[PDB]
């Protein structure tokens, strides 16, 4: 799709992707040049409040702590400044990526898609009850392609969805849909109307709830190309999908 | 002196956390309109 930087060197960012990340932004913004002169070394910016992450009384339904779940994601905030501040090397095992996470909530940035779905699993683990699958979304507008990913979670059989986008109708589902095949129309018709044609939905195994585990996340468990498949065989595959992670334990 | 070493990792990444958000208001309401 549109490339980005993506800051490989932990934090503090380290002085040259620091320098790269204004010269992006002196490049794409109109008024990039004075963005820069305005914000950096001013004394006199707002100071972020560090969100809290949400923790969980007992008797509080899964369904609502879903909701504080993706409130905090939000109170991040989705990162338009072109640099990605954490890189996902999305093959590491989950234990790894679970360090991530917990390194996410302690220095509070800007996040895009893909480190929402790792915050997602790391504040979900608490809830052996809801199982947790990643939903990726490649679509098609104007001449490009766009990538996307949330994701999906599955409560007393019911699906919905946690995760970051840029756009509103594009991350959360309450887990209120009854199967899979509805919940991810639900993302077809939801991409239609912004203009998007959806190509391909890929789909993962259950994530364990170990933040410990050595485990890869599986990513890819099923690929499918939603206009090969037409619509008849879109619901069957997905429909297989919801089976085989039923079974995974 | 790693205490001191610390404080000013901290420092840099609070001076850094605060411009990248301010950074990030302006280019949101870009990205939008
Ligand atoms: C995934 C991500 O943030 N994806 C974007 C996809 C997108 C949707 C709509 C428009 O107009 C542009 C892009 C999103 O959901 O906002 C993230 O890991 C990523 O960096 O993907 C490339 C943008």
């Amino acid at each position: 799709g549109v490339p980005f930087f993506v800051n490989r060197g932990g934090l503090p960012v380290d002085e040259a992707t620091w320098e790269r990340m204004w010269k992006h932004v002196a490049k794409i913004h109109p008024d990039g040049e004075k963005v820069a002169q305005r914000i950096r070394g001013a004394t006199d910016l707002p100071k972020i409040p560090i969100p809290s992450v949400p923790t969980f009384q007992p008797s509080t339904p899964v369904p609502e702590r879903l909701e504080a779940v993706q409130r905090y994601i939000r109170e991040l905030q989705y990162n338009h400044t072109g640099t990605q501040f954490f890189e996902i090397k999305k093959s590491r095992p989950l234990t790894g990526l679970m360090d991530l996470a917990k390194e996410m909530t302690k220095e509070a940035l800007p996040i895009k898609c893909l480190e929402a779905v790792i915050l997602g699993i790391y504040l979900t683990n608490s809830m052996p009850t809801l199982e947790r699958f990643p939903i990726s979304f490649k679509t098609y507008f104007s001449g490009n392609y766009f990538r996307h990913i949330v994701l999906g979670v599955n409560f007393a059989g019911r699906y919905g969805a946690l995760g970051m986008s840029r756009r509103e109708d594009l991350m959360y589902k309450p887990p209120a849909f009854r199967t899979l095949s509805e919940l991810v129309l639900d993302f077809e018709a939801a991409y239609g109307r912004c203009w998007h044609v959806l190509k391909k939905v890929k789909l993962g195994q259950s994530v364990s709830h170990d933040p410990h585990s050595v485990e890869q996340i599986e990513w890819k468990h099923s690929v499918l190309d939603v206009e090969r498949l037409g619509r008849d065989d879109f619901r069957k595959e997905l429909e297989r999908h919801a089976r085989d992670m039923r079974l995974k334990i | 002196e790693k205490a001191k070493q610390k404080s000013a990792q901290q420092e840099l990444k609070q001076r850094q956390r605060a411009e990248i958000y301010a950074l990030n208001r302006v280019m949101t309401e870009l990205e939008q309109q």
